[PDB]
């Protein structure tokens, strides 16, 4: 899946705006009705780290 | 390639009320920013609103701040501006311009702010006036 | 805001004859991207950033600057270059462009 | 923008006469909230989040449905069940209503 | 119980102005989003604002943008809408309502958004028109 999503940037009082390819598997929508509104799988559990 | 037509200019009445209308194909049309120009016949060119990525502003020029409003479809790909009681010293040949590059990037408010955009793609020189 | 002003406005030039377009503005912007249009047409842009040509675009354009003076040369002007140029800017608001200038052939 | 249209228009039924409303949209929503109001009262709730119904009101109303399509069942009519009846949307905007339908005692 | 009661419609004045008004008991006003809707002689409902809990950042629908703005007393728990310029053609049986639940939930921008809305309580029929 083609994602784009905001993204806070180096400056703290700017952000930018990346698109990045995702699984969809990692991937879990709000709910089942609106579509094409995603997170990710391990959200609402912790957030994991980049190794 | 970039293939980009405008529709909906035209005759009207002086003080009433017209809607524009612009498709785009080719490229992601709601990743791009859209732009509105105009040039009046004889002179040169003058730029009077912008329209953001996702319907996020809609920043217009002092001379037609309050009178038109410009709208998106992304769903449809189709851009159409709103035109409220035009006068007729506003006739010009009004274009449908698309941005150098998309909106991915640094910005400070709305996605694409603070990124270099020039004018790289045009349609057809529509003609916008009212009369009798 | 920030108001741009071209010099000379009406120019003429023959065939092959070494010429050159200047743009101005009352503060400091980032780039100026020249452009050119034809009565019924639409504007072609031909050098962007200051530095960078457009793709397509002949290679007799050229232009530099910096701070509030910009320009544009014309190496070769032909029949087809007569036409009328303008200057925008996109650093600060209104994203105006240039005050226009005329080319005809002599 | 999403607009929402309820069919039949004008239904008319019987004491004790198996009957179905339906109301559609444009797009998908959540859910879809059914009412009833009578000339010069106020508009009630009766099925709520598509799958509840409101409390105290008769268990004579029933509705289902997903996606863009959904309905409501009347298993029983009365004689008060000839009323004016709407489906509203909370999705996105407008929060528009449905089109309306209106019920008369065959 | 759940007492709600609205007043201040009438008679006025075509594209004049006008001041509604509505009343709340029984439950915490300062937690509850408000709606105004509106059903004309004859026909269905139709819906044309909608207030947040706080009073700030208002929807309004595209027919009466600019022409009708709400706004609320949290100290008194009252609901006042304002009426500006309207025409014979808006005439209709205004209804104030409650919406299901309170603003308290998950938001994006406003309190009260990304929450499930149904009007349950609602007050008595008011008329509002204008004359000669
Ligand atoms: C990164 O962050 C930016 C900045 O917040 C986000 O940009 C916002 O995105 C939202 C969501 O798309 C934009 O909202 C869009 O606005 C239009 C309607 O706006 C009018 O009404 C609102 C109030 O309701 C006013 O604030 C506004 O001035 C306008 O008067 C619609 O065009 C958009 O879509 C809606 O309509 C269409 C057609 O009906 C439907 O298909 C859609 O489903 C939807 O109903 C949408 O609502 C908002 O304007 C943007 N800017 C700001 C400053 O908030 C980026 O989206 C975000 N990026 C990512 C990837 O998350
Ligand atoms: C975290 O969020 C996920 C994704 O929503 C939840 O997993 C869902 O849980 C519901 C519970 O009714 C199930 O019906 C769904 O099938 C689950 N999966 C998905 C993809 O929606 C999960 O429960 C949340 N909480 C935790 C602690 O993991």
């Amino acid at each position: 899946k083609n994602c784009s999503f905001n993204m806070t940037t180096e400056l703290r009082d700017k952000r930018q705006k990346v698109y990045s390819l995702f699984y969809r598997l990692d991937i879990v929508p709000i709910n089942e009705n609106q579509g094409s509104e995603y997170r990710l799988i391990n959200c609402n559990t912790s957030a994991c780290t980049q190794a | 390639e970039v293939q980009l037509v405008e529709s909906g200019g035209g005759l009207a009445k002086p003080g009433g009320s017209l809607r524009l209308s612009c498709a785009a194909s080719g490229f992601t049309f709601s990743d791009y920013w859209m732009n509105w120009v105009r040039q009046t016949p004889g002179k040169g060119l003058e730029w009077i609103s912008v329209i953001n990525s996702y319907g996020g502003s809609t920043h217009y020029a002092d001379s037609v701040q309050g009178r038109f409003t410009i709208s998106r479809d992304n769903s449809k790909n189709t851009l159409f501006l709103q035109m409220n009681s035009l006068r007729p010293e506003d006739t010009a040949v009004y274009y449908c311009a698309k941005v150098d590059a998309d909106d991915y990037g640094y910005f400070s408010t709305v996605p694409g702010d603070l990124k270099n955009y020039y004018f790289d793609y045009w349609g057809q020189g529509v003609l916008v006036t009212v009369s009798s | 805001q920030i108001v741009l002003t071209q010099s000379p406005a009406i120019m003429s030039a023959s065939l092959g004859e070494e010429i050159t377009l200047t743009c101005s503005a009352t503060s400091s912007v980032n780039s100026i991207h020249w452009y050119q249009q034809k009565s019924g047409t639409a504007p072609n842009v031909l050098i962007y950033d200051t530095s960078n040509l457009a793709s397509g675009v002949p290679s007799r354009f050229s232009g530099s600057g910096s701070g509030t003076f910009y320009s544009l040369t014309i190496s070769s002007v032909e029949t087809e270059d007569a036409a009328d140029y303008y200057c925008h800017q996109w650093t600060t608001y209104p994203w105006t462009f240039g005050g226009g200038t005329k080319l005809e052939i002599k």
